[PDB]
Parts: structure tokens; C-alpha cells; sequence
């Protein structure tokens, strides 16, 4: 039955350091407007304008 | 990094020529001590 | 190569009772330890264990009513019972059972819990 | 946990015949970690076989003893009359500690 059974494991770690984080995620894209006031975020980039 | 192979009989030219950005390391180590490689064995 | 159980009596409920299980030669200190006890009338039921790690399981029934430590020079496990009953009252037995064989097991001194 | 009927409870043998000696476990159990071990009530016990592969020693090992799933026995050869002792029938899983509970041989 159950109690017997090849339970493949795998186990994840991690930790913080001064270097930089790898693993952020896919992101969001959008691409909305191109002749309208909007509010952009190109990059970390953060601004208001046509 | 640079290269330019503009050179003409000797020395180095004058002119100028600036240096573009190549690659970035995220490597948080200190740095002391500087050597080269010179590998022609 | 040879093994005594020594120290176990007759004493009160309540109180603390001091028991030696020891060998000869045979160097268990880093063996597996496995306690046992037999109530009369009753088969023989496993209660307690300690490995060379620091690690202590016990008994569902009695847990935390038990002390076990080892000499640290001789081969010898000195053991306490801690808030005793009167039904607890049964022989003991000290084994060094290894999960492959589980061999040389004692014949373990007679002791009864009563008032 | 694990419930074993070690059977039969009485038994009316005889030195010098075939005897076939039963414990019956709860689910599927395997047999590379079962015990048998023989028991004197009053004195030390003996050990009969681990794994139920190679047999133990002190022992002329003739004891045919093994078993899979829910079925786990022994077959003895020719019985002694020094084995007139209470033999236990063990399965251990190295987190999980049950006992099973011995069966009377006499005459």
C-alpha cells in the first residue's frame, strides 16, 4: 500500500547575502498606450508624461 | 573595453577615444593584490 | 560479554528509582539502546530507546516519566523512573537490539512497583 | 500500530515431529527487518534469526522461517525438547517500535 513506496524528495534552501537575488520572477508586461497621458514604469523608472 | 587598430609604426597616438562598458560581475570579494597573465609557455 | 542489571527494587510511587544496566567488554556506548518491560500477567512491551545521537524516544503511554544516560568511561546506562505507579509494576529488561540483528539480549533482574 | 495474531495459542506437540509456527501481521508487512527470537520465561532469551534469510547462532539452523505480505512463519525440521520456549515474532521500521505477543508451546 501506501506505507512502502519510493517518495522522491527534494528539498529547497536559500539565504540572504550582499550579492544579489536571482530568482525574481517572469515580471509583468503591459503595453497599454502610445498617445495618452499615462503613468510608466519603465525598468524602475517612474515618471508621468504623453 | 577597447580595441583599435589604428596604430602606425610606434607608440601610443594621440587622439582619444573613450571606453564602453562591457560586462558586470556581482562578485562581493576584497581586492588587494593585482598579476597578468603572460601565457605564451 | 556479560551484562547486570542492578539497583532496581522495590520503592514507593511517586518517587525516583535508580536502575544500572551494565556490561563487560563489549563496547555499547555508541550502540543502540532499547528498554523493556514485562508486567505480570502481561507480555513483554517496548517502552524506551536511546542511539548514539542525542536523541530520545519513549513510550507513547509514559513519555516523559523516564531518564536514561550513559557513562561516558564505562559501558554502563544508568536509568530513572520518575513519578512512578503502582501498576507500573513489571521486570525489566536492557537490550542493545542494532536494527540488523538485534541479539544478546539479558536475562534482567525481577522488580516489582508498589507502596 | 501494526497488530499480529501469533497463532495458535495452545499447542499439544511432541519432540521429534514437523511443527509450522504463524504470526499474522496488519498490512503487506516485508521481512528483511522481521525478528524471530526465542523466549525462557524466568531466564534470558535467545535470538533465532534476523531477516528471516540467515539464521542466527547457538542455533543447529534448520529452522525454515520466512514470509512476506501478511504471511510470516517458520517450519521447523525436527523439534528438540530443549525448544520448549515462547517464540516472538518482531517487525521493526527504525521510527515505529510494536511487539507481538508470544505463543505457548507444550505438551
Amino acid at each position: 500500500g501506501v506505507g512502502h513506496q519510493p517518495y522522491r524528495v527534494v528539498v529547497l534552501s536559500f539565504e540572504l547575502l550582499h550579492a544579489p537575488a536571482t530568482v525574481c520572477g517572469p515580471k509583468k508586461s503591459t503595453n497599454l498606450v502610445k498617445n495618452k497621458c499615462v503613468n510608466f514604469n519603465f525598468n524602475g523608472l517612474t515618471g508621468t508624461g504623453v | 573595453s577597447k580595441h583599435t587598430p589604428i596604430n602606425l609604426g610606434r607608440d601610443l597616438p594621440q587622439g582619444f577615444s573613450a571606453l564602453e562598458p562591457l560586462v558586470d560581475l556581482p562578485i562581493g570579494i576584497n581586492i588587494t593584490r593585482f598579476q597578468t597573465l603572460l601565457a605564451l609557455h | 560479554v556479560q551484562l547486570v542489571q542492578s539497583g532496581g527494587g522495590l520503592v514507593q510511587p511517586g518517587g525516583s528509582l535508580r536502575l544500572s544496566c551494565a556490561a563487560s567488554g563489549i563496547t555499547v556506548s555508541a550502540n543502540y539502546m532499547n528498554w523493556v518491560r514485562q508486567a505480570p500477567g502481561k507480555g513483554l512491551e517496548w517502552v524506551s530507546l536511546i542511539y548514539a545521537g542525542g536523541s530520545t524516544f519513549y513510550a507513547d503511554s509514559v513519555k516523559g516519566r523516564f531518564t536514561i544516560s550513559r557513562h561516558n568511561s564505562n559501558n554502563t546506562l544508568y536509568l530513572q523512573m520518575n513519578s512512578l505507579r503502582p501498576e507500573d509494576t513489571a521486570m525489566y529488561y536492557c537490550a542493545r537490539d542494532l536494527l540488523e540483528a538485534g541479539g544478546m539480549d539479558v536475562w534482567g533482574q525481577g522488580t516489582a512497583v508498589t507502596v | 500500530e501494526l497488530v499480529l495474531t501469533q497463532s495458535p495459542g495452545t499447542l499439544s506437540l511432541s519432540p521429534g515431529e514437523r511443527a509450522t509456527l504463524s504470526c499474522r501481521a496488519s498490512l503487506s508487512v516485508s521481512s528483511n527487518f522481521l525478528a524471530w527470537y526465542q523466549q525462557k520465561p524466568g531466564q534470558a532469551p535467545r535470538l533465532l534469526v534476523y531477516g528471516a534469510s540467515s539464521r542466527a547462532t547457538d542455533i543447529p539452523d534448520r529452522i525454515s522461517g520466512s514470509g512476506s505480505g501478511t504471511d510470516f512463519t517458520l517450519n521447523i525440521s525436527r523439534l528438540e525438547p530443549e525448544d520448549f520456549a515462547v517464540y516472538y515474532c518482531q517487525y521493526s521500521d527504525g521510527s515505529s517500535w510494536t511487539f507481538g505477543q508470544g505463543t505457548r508451546l507444550e505438551i
